[PDB]
């Protein structure tokens, strides 16, 4: 942690690309709640039977279980037991969010939100 | 009276409970800054060995 | 109702407490419809099989009956056969609203309005 580096090398300081979360001009609406599992920023969120925020997981059961219906988008990261602030409404950039696997194509990723204030859109 | 009594209002009474600044007396320095974080460097130099 | 009172005496004239209905800043949206039952102010409402507003009644049925899915919040009270103005969108303080029995905790009171434009949350 205090040795300098002597051997010459290419100086790649870093790289950056904006995370454009919003893909529309609708109502942004938010509330935070207790988290039931570790949740990252702009992850897609569901709620377990206990009512805690849990990362969205389709196909979680032979009867679908409540973690399988997405309910919002995390606004800040939080470990279990903490409170997660999450978006309830708005138009969101398809690509910015944390979707779980097997929810690959935009066709599916919209199918997760075909009624609520959350709508998922392309950028241009 | 009769229909509804006339009233004379006395001045309003307000139990305005503040919470006074006590601990902030030991935080006199103010820094307003737009950088992401504030940083300190702390140095310990024991020039007391034999 | 005729005489004054000449004798001295005290009187507690009354007390006033605000009722705060809104708990956030979604687009507040309203609609009107015929009532099917006696509805109180800010009572949570559903629509029965005949399309008339009826106070929300979860566990109405063995298939669930349409009274069981809440659809809005009464804006003014009404008796059966009268029109009820009600909110369909907005963020509402769960405490001010009239709720069914056994719909006690906020964790349950949110579950009634997840797939919806209304969202219900705590005041600070």
């Amino acid at each position: 942690t205090s040795l300098p580096n002597y051997l010459a090398g290419n100086g790649d300081l870093g790289s950056w690309e904006p995370t454009q979360i919003f893909a529309g001009e609708a109502d942004i609406v938010t509330e935070g709640g207790a988290a039931g599992a570790d949740i990252e920023i702009y992850q897609v969120i569901a709620k377990n039977a206990a009512g805690a925020m849990v990362p969205h997981d389709p196909t979680a059961t032979e009867v679908p279980a409540p973690q399988s219906v997405a309910i919002g988008i995390a606004a800040q990261p939080a470990k279990s037991g903490q409170n997660v602030p999450y978006y309830i409404g708005g138009v969101f950039n398809h690509a910015a969010l944390g979707w779980h696997a097997s929810l690959d194509t935009l066709a599916k990723r919209q199918a997760v939100f075909d009624r609520t204030n959350i709508h998922i859109g392309n950028l241009y | 009276a009769g229909l509804y009594t006339t009233y004379q209002l006395l001045e309003v009474q307000r139990k305005l409970k503040t919470l006074p600044a006590f601990f902030l007396q030991w935080f006199p320095r103010q820094i307003n800054f737009q950088e992401d974080m504030i940083a300190f460097d702390k140095v310990i130099q024991d020039v007391t060995r034999v």
